[PDB]
């Protein structure tokens, strides 16, 4: 919980991408505020929608971790 | 006058409140 | 064909899918030195893998709507080589380890302490016993007909 | 009450009882074997069902028993 | 022995002078695999002219903070 | 045939501070045990509730809830020191009743004043088969 | 007795809570209650037979009041492909308006609750049509279970109660069973399809005020009578007909055609009414074959006893099953189960693949529903057949009674049985597990042609020869001058091989490397839950761990931690377990289904097709694809009508979760947490001037076991359950 | 040397040699026939 509680509150109001006039994009535009006080906003907003990149990861160099993610839940 | 309107609360609030006072009372005493 | 499958060196969807392949890692190749050591591994691999889709072509192998090279087990004689003689060879290996192993075992169950030849193998008698899963089938089938293979008495 | 019995297989080793956290077990005369002593279970109203007297009988099959059975505060172990 | 292995990688195969010429786009990385069996996939672009598995470590970073800037230090 | 020891209330206890592991209602409304041991000297043992008491020179008394928990303290007594202890059961009508050991000598010591209880003349693979004691109240191993 | 329970003594001495627990839960063990005899279990089970019967009955009556009051039924039989069915109404206080307006669905004037359960459309086949028709079925059926309590009483009586004699009279039961419950009771619903059902289907409303009135042939009962029964076929329906329109309608009653109805995809009435003519024909014949009160028939004991074979392979053949079946009831009950639950999965084969009903085929929730729930309720119908088998084994198995015949060899050579078993499932699982791993490596390596597809090719050879010819094998019925599709060729084959060779319906899909796969893995799942289900209950009467455990019972904590530990060590324990595979194998099974279909409904087969042979296509284009709008059903921006799957989908996780709790932690540590809670109790004030009346205990080693297993399956059901009608209900295709 | 050759023989050391020459073999075989389906030659 203490990780998955850093992840997401990182991934949403902290890290992303400055640009010319100063405006911050985060990774999550700051989803964690509104949608972490319910259980099914974790389970949609943080692992639904952050599991997807591991999915996908098959094809690629990110393989690895697809493999091991799959064989982790075995 | 609208049926539900009684009977889902008699049901749901009254109904379970006496069975489990009256079942309780004759689970939990010796004869 | 069989399976309504058909030839993969005759399908389309399998020509287009080694193209496909072969279009990704060409694009890998490029953004570096035309020569370098990653632009050469790449050059590697694009190579085995036309090597790897002409095998199959030349193989026969059966290709499905997805061009995948699909393997028939069914026994017909045009396809043994997909299941059916991998198949005598892994009896023939499996039976080679298991014949030694209990040819092993047997060796050793005189002794006092057993379980130590267990524990701490005795190369020399193994490696004395290795080469006989060689004819292990034939040693097998006359230790059946002799009555010796199977324990009596359990 | 769980209930307590003991066989005739018993060569005496008096192991079990020493084994019983609620004295339950004793020895007693016999002549069946070379010890002349065999286990009862006289005070089977105190056994908890812990069965370490299986635990400590060196006879196979065993030849202390402990079939568990009704239960009472005292076979609960309950303090309170 | 462990920390000997770190510095050995990062001297032999690793990305580490050129991710010291540009921090912020080179892709710190100090593990490559053996072109075995298709696993050579696994070896991505992590710029610099060089392909491996990208590093989490965060030795880059140590090594940049005390001062390496060659090879022949690690 | 071995009067068992009337218990002799004045006999002091040890010298404990006190402890959440002791006595409870059950103590109050159904039985608890009382252990007695003579102590060559004054010395430190573990409770087999809490901490560390102090036993006295002298008689102690001890008041236990549970009898397994007397004969652990027994056990412990009897073979870390070389103590001898008797223990019994009080309810909470004012009756006391001698536990153990029961008749003078430790089970584990064959006297020859006890008859045999539970004992069965047969081996355990002799019982019936349960279908035998179907629709009647007996139990397969009771036989 | 003095205190709940009075079946038991020995639970009610018990001081603490264990005895309410224990008490309910041995409610229904008869043979295990105090002065229990023979005369009483079976009158015991005769009444409580009666009041199961009682609520079934109030149940299904309640399901046709609710949607005749609360429902959507005329409205639903004027178009019933462009309106949902209404299960009942919605009353719910903490509902707040956004829900109000979300759930007031299928033209309600409330809140509602769509049904999936498919009763729309079977009663709909079957001749309903108004809301009078429901409510005279529902009245009857009330009046049905009453009379069904009325008996269950009556027999209860001194006066009226049948002796154990009676209850052991087997070849009158089943002279009865087979000719009457199952004969008489088929030959009726022919006679209420043919009389109302196939009417209903033409346009036509016969009714219990008219019925004497109309006849159901223009010629009725000529030509049974005289012989020549082909003129109730004479005039089939013709292909284009509007359902219980006129339009296109034909006379015939009975014929076989073999295909679907062109408009409802659905099998002709008149082919279900001549199925039942004729299966009635078929146990009315066969039900006079024991022997009763009249002198002729069999004697199932000689039957029994006769079939020996010399050369003595099978021991003493059958000689003592008769008593030994008749005198054990676990042993009756134990089979009646294994044939009820192979009969129920065999109903959610054929349900789906040739529906019944009409307009069942175009609602695919309904469908996967259906399925779904026919497939887990056979999934612990088996379960329960194995663990009365072992139960047997203990209790009524008697071992010189059965000397040497085949229930004795069975418990001799178990552990050839048990070995071989398991080689099996190594075999299976080694392999399957072994294949879809490399599948998975293939595939993340970006190399799709380096798989291992294995075409099934038997499968696809049993299917061309069944008529289907997409792969080309030419083979029975997809020959052309075979004697099987010649010799049928005009009767049923038509309009089978119509309906097999096309590929929008169920029947006979097109299968794959996928399909290779996966039922691999449901013969895996099939023989380990075996494996552990026949190794429990060969080993139930003792094992070389303990040779005696047939004096232990049937269900037991275990037998200490002497001889190396004995946990879980019972028979119930093995069943315990068998049911954690149940459960994964029946899991395999619908996920199957749901993804061929659901993959099959929206025209994109080749996604299943392609994307099956791999597990992370499992996980991603199946589990986490279909998983968007359920886990949508409510968010930061509001709700809709899927929100209540979306609750219930959690819902299944908690309480599969804490399923956990009760299956890792033991009763050891619970017991300590609970004896210092009870020092806290009595030690504190203003409450310790209340107090309990059974000392609280940590539940027992047996039944937290049972309870973790309960928690464990619930949630499982549920969430599945969750996952599957919001996927299917939100795509609705 | 004896008590060295004995060491070298224990069980776990034996079947790490044992399974490290094997996966020594095997990688070699797939990279001189590397994706192979099937046994091509007869
Ligand atoms: C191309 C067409 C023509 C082909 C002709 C093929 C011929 C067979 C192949 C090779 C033949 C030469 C083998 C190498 C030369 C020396 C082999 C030898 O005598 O080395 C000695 C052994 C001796 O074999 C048998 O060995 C058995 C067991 O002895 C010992 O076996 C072990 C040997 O270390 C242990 O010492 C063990 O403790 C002890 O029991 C028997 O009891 C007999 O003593 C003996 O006949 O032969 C062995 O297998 C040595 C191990 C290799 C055997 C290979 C067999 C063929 C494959
Ligand atoms: C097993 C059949 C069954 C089931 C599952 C339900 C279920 C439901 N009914 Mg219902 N009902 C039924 C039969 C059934 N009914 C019958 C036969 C009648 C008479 C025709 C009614 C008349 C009825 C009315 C008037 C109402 C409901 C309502 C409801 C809903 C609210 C819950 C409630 O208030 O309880 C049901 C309330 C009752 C008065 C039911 C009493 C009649 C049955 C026979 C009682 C049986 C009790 C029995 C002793 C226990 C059986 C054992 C077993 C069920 C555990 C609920 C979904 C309410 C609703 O519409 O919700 C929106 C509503 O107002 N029902
Ligand atoms: C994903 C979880 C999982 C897995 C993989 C298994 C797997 C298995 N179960 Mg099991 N089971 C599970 C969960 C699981 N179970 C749960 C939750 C329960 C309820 C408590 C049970 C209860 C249960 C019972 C009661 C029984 C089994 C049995 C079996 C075996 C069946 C035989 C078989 O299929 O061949 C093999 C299948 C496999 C999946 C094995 C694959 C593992 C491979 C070999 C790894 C290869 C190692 C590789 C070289 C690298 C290793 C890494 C390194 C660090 C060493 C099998 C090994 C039955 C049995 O024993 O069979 C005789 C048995 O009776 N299971
Ligand atoms: C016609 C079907 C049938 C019949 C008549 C019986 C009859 C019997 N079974 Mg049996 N059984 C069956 C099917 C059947 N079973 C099936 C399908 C299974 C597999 C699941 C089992 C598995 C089974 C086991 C393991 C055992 C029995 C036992 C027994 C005997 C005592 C049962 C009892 O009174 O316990 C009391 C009744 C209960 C404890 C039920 C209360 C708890 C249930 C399981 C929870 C219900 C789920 C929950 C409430 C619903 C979800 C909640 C909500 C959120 C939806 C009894 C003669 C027991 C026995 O004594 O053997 C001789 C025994 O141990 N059965
Ligand atoms: C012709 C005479 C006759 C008839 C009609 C019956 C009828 C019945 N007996 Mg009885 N019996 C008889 C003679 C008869 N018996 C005699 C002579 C004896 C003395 C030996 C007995 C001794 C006896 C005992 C001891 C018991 C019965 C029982 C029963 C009931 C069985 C339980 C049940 O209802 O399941 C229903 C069965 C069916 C509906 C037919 C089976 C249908 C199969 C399984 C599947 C159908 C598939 C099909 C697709 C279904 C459509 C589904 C869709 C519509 C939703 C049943 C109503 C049991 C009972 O009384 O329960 C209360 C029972 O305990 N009988
Ligand atoms: C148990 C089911 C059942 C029942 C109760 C009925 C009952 C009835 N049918 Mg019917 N029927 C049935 C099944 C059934 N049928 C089936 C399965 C078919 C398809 C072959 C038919 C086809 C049919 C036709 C075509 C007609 C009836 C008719 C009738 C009515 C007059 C019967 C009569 O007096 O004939 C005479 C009875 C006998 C000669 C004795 C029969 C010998 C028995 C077996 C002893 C009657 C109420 C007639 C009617 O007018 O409907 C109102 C009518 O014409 N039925
Ligand atoms: C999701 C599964 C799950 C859940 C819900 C729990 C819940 C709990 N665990 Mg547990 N645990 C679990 C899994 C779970 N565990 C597993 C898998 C293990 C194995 C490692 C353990 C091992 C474990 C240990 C060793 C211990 C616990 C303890 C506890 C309790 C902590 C005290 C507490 O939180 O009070 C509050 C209760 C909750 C937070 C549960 C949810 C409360 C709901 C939301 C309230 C709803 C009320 C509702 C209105 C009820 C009315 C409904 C009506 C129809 C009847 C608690 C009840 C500790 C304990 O006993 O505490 C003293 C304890 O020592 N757990
Ligand atoms: C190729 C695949 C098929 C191979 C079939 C091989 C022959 C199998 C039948 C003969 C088996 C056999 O002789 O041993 C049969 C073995 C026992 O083997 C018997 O042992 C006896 C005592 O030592 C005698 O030596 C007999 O000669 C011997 O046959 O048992 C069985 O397999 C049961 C079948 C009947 C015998
Ligand atoms: C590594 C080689 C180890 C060689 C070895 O142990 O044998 C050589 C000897 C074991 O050999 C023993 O030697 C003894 C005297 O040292 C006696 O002579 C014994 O007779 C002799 O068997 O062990 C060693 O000396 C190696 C010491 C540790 C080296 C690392
Ligand atoms: C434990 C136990 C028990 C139980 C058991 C069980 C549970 C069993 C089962 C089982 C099962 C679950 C079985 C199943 C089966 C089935 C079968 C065996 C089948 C079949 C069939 C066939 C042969 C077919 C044929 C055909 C036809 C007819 C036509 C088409 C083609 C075909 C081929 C398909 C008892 C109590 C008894 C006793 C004790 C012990
Ligand atoms: S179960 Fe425990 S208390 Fe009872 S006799 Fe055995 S060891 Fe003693
Ligand atoms: S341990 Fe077993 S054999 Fe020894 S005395 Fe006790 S009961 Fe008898
Ligand atoms: S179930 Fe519990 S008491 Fe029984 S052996 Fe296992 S750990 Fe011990
Ligand atoms: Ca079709």
């Amino acid at each position: 919980v203490v990780i998955f509680h850093f992840s997401w509150k990182m991934q949403s109001d902290v890290w992303g991408s400055i640009n010319d006039q100063g405006v911050v994009t985060h990774i999550t535009g700051g989803n964690f505020a509104q949608s972490s006080i319910t259980i099914n906003g974790w389970l949609r907003d943080f692992l639904w929608a952050q599991a997807s990149q591991v999915i996908q990861s098959y094809g690629s160099s990110l393989s690895a971790y697809g493999l091991f993610f799959l064989g982790a839940h075995f | 006058i609208n049926l539900p309107s009684l009977f889902v609360p008699l049901v749901g609030l009254l109904f379970p409140a006496v069975a489990m006072a009256s079942l309780f009372l004759h689970v939990e005493k010796r004869l | 064909d069989i399976a309504g499958l058909t030839p993969c060196k005759d399908s389309k969807q399998f020509a287009k899918r080694e193209k496909q392949s072969i279009k990704k890692l060409e694009s890998s190749l490029k953004l570096y030195a035309p020569d370098s050591a990653p632009a050469l591994a790449i050059n590697a691999t694009i190579e085995k893998t036309k090597r790897r889709f002409d095998n199959y072509g030349k193989q026969g192998l059966l290709c499905g709507a997805d061009g995948l090279p699909h393997l028939i087990v069914s026994g017909d004689q045009r396809h043994w080589g997909e299941f059916i003689t991998p198949g005598i060879l892994f009896l023939y290996i499996a039976g080679w380890i298991g014949w030694v192993g209990r040819s092993y075992l047997i060796a050793i169950r005189d002794d006092k302490k057993p379980t130590q030849k267990e524990i701490i193998i005795d190369v020399p008698l193994a490696t004395g016993l290795v080469f006989r899963g060689f004819s292990w089938p034939i040693a097998a089938y006359r230790e059946l007909l002799n009555g010796e293979l199977v324990a009596k008495d359990v | 009450s769980h209930s307590v019995k003991i066989y005739d297989t018993c060569i005496g080793c008096t192991q079990c009882v020493r084994a019983c956290p609620t004295d339950v077990l004793e020895m007693i005369p016999w002549g069946g074997c070379k010890a002349k002593q065999i286990a009862s279970a006289p005070r089977t109203e105190d056994c908890v069902g812990c069965k370490r007297c299986e635990s400590a009988c060196p006879t196979d099959f065993l030849s202390v028993r402990v079939y568990l059975w009704h239960e009472t505060t005292r076979s609960m172990g309950l303090a309170y | 022995l462990w920390l000997s292995g770190m510095y050995f990688h990062g001297a032999r195969f690793s990305n580490y002078e050129a991710w010291l010429n540009d921090p912020t786009h080179i892709r710190p990385s100090a593990q490559v695999v053996w072109p075995i069996v298709g696993q050579e996939i696994l070896n991505g672009d992590v710029g610099g002219g060089f392909r491996g598995i990208q590093i989490t470590s965060g030795f880059f970073q140590i090594w940049r903070a005390s001062g390496i800037t060659s090879e022949l230090q690690l | 045939g071995f009067t068992p020891p009337e218990l002799d209330p004045n006999t002091p206890s040890p010298i404990f501070g006190g402890s959440t592991g002791g006595l409870l209602r059950k103590a109050q409304v159904e039985e608890f045990y009382v252990i007695t041991w003579e102590s060559p000297k004054e010395q430190i043992f573990e409770m087999p509730t809490g901490g560390a008491a102090i036993m006295r020179e002298g008689p102690n008394l001890l008041k236990l809830a549970r009898k397994e928990q007397c004969l652990a303290l027994g056990t412990r007594l009897r073979s870390k020191y070389k103590i001898k202890y008797q223990f019994y059961r009080v309810f909470p009508s004012g009756e006391v009743q001698y536990l153990h050991p029961k008749d003078g000598v430790y089970p584990e010591k064959v006297n020859p004043g006890r008859q045999g209880v539970g004992v069965n003349f047969r081996s355990i693979g002799k019982n019936v088969s349960p279908i035998e004691v179907k629709f009647t109240g007996k139990q397969p191993y009771d036989l | 007795a003095l205190r709940f329970p009075r079946f038991s003594q020995g639970l009610a001495q018990d001081p603490t809570t264990r005895r309410i627990w224990f008490g309910i839960a041995t409610a229904h063990d008869f043979e295990s209650h105090d002065d229990i005899t023979e005369g009483r279990l079976y009158q015991n089970i005769f009444a409580s037979h009666f009041g199961q019967l009682a609520i079934i009955f109030l149940w299904t009556s309640g399901n046709l009041f609710h949607v005749a009051w609360q429902g959507n039924f005329e409205a639903w039989v004027q178009d019933p492909l462009h309106v949902r069915p209404i299960a009942h109404a919605i009353w719910d206080p903490h509902f707040g308006q956004p829900a109000v307006e979300a759930f007031t669905r299928g033209g309600a004037l409330g809140p509602v609750n769509i049904a999936y359960s498919g009763v729309y459309q079977w009663w709909y086949t079957i001749g309903l049509r108004t809301n009078e028709d429901l409510y005279t079925g529902a009245i009857f059926l009330l009046f049905l279970s009453f009379i069904s309590l009325l008996a269950g009483w009556l027999h209860l009586q001194p006066k009226w109660k049948p002796s154990v004699s009676w209850f052991k009279n087997a070849e009158s039961r089943l002279n009865h069973h087979l000719s009457g419950l199952f004969g008489v009771s088929s030959l009726a619903w022919a006679g209420h399809l043919v009389h109302v059902a196939i009417p209903g289907s033409r346009g036509e409303y016969v009714r219990w005020n008219n019925f004497l009135s109309v006849l159901p042939h223009p010629q009725g009962l000529g030509p049974l009578f005289t012989g020549q029964w082909n003129l109730y076929a004479q005039n089939p329906d013709s292909s284009n007909h509007l359902f219980s329109t006129s339009q296109g309608a034909g006379t015939a009653i009975l014929t076989l055609l073999g295909g679907f109805h062109p408009q409802t995809q659905s099998l002709w009435l008149t082919d279900m009414a001549h199925h039942h003519l004729a299966i009635a024909i078929l146990f009315l014949i066969g039900g006079h074959m024991y022997r009763t009160n009249f002198g002729i028939g069999h004697s199932i004991k000689y039957i029994l006893e006769a079939h020996i074979p010399p050369g003595g392979r099978l021991g003493r053949g059958h000689k003592g099953l008769y008593d030994t079946i008749n005198n054990s009831i676990h042993f009756q009950l134990g089979l009646a189960l294994a044939s009820l639950g192979v009969i129920t999965s065999l109903v959610a084969q054929h349900m789906y693949s040739l529906p019944a009903y009409a307009f069942i085929a175009q609602d695919f929730t309904t469908q996967a529903a259906l399925y779904t729930h026919h497939q887990y309720i056979a999934g612990f119908i088996m379960t329960g057949a194995f663990a009365h088998g072992a139960i047997f084994f203990i209790r009524d198995y008697n071992p010189e009674q059965n000397a040497d015949n085949v229930l004795a060899r069975m418990l001799e050579h178990k552990e050839a049985i048990i070995s071989h078993l398991s080689w099996a499932s190594l075999f299976l699982g080694f392999h399957t597990l072994g294949l879809y791993v490399h599948n998975d490596v293939m595939l993340a390596f970006g190399t799709p042609e380096k798989q291992i597809l294995i075409e099934p090719i038997f499968a696809q050879w049993i299917q061309s020869a069944h008529g289907k010819t997409s792969y080309g094998f030419d083979v029975l019925l997809s020959s052309t001058n075979s004697p099987a599709l010649n010799a049928g060729r005009s009767i049923w084959l038509p309009g089978w091989l119509n309906a097999i060779n096309e590929n929008s319906n169920s029947l006979f899909l097109t299968i794959g490397p996928g399909d290779f796969l996966v039922h691999h893995a449901i013969a895996l799942g099939l023989h380990t839950t075996t494996l552990i289900l026949v190794k429990g209950a060969l080993d139930a009467r003792g094992s070389k761990l303990m040779p005696d455990k047939k004096d232990f019972g049937y269900s037991f904590p275990c037998d200490g931690p002497g001889r190396g530990g004995t946990c879980d060590i019972s028979a119930w324990d093995a069943f315990y377990l068998a049911v954690f595979w149940m459960l994964n194998t029946i899991g395999w099974v619908t996920f199957y289904w749901h993804w061929k279909h659901i993959t099959l409904w929206q025209g994109n087969v080749s996604q299943f097709n392609e994307s099956s042979t791999y597990l992370m296509g499992w996980l991603r284009d199946y589990l986490w694809l279909n998983s968007s709008q359920l886990i949508n059903g409510y968010n930061p921006f509001g709700m809709n009508s899927l929100s209540v799957w979306a609750w219930m989908f959690l819902f299944g996780h908690l309480v599969w979760a804490t399923g956990f709790m009760f299956l890792i932690s033991w009763r050891g540590y619970w017991q300590e947490l609970i004896e210092t809670l009870a020092w806290a109790h009595e030690r504190t004030p203003l409450a310790n001037l209340i107090r309990w009346r059974d000392k609280p205990v940590a539940l027992s080693i047996v039944q937290a076991r049972l309870v973790g297993l309960v928690h464990f399956s619930v949630g499982y059901i549920f969430t599945y359950a969750a996952f599957l009608i919001a996927s299917t209900s939100g795509k609705f295709g | 040397m004896r008590d060295l050759k004995t060491y070298l023989s224990v069980a776990p050391v034996a079947s790490t040699l044992w399974f490290a020459a094997l996966a020594g073999l095997l990688i070699e075989i797939n990279r001189f026939f590397p994706d192979a389906l099937t046994f091509p030659f007869f």
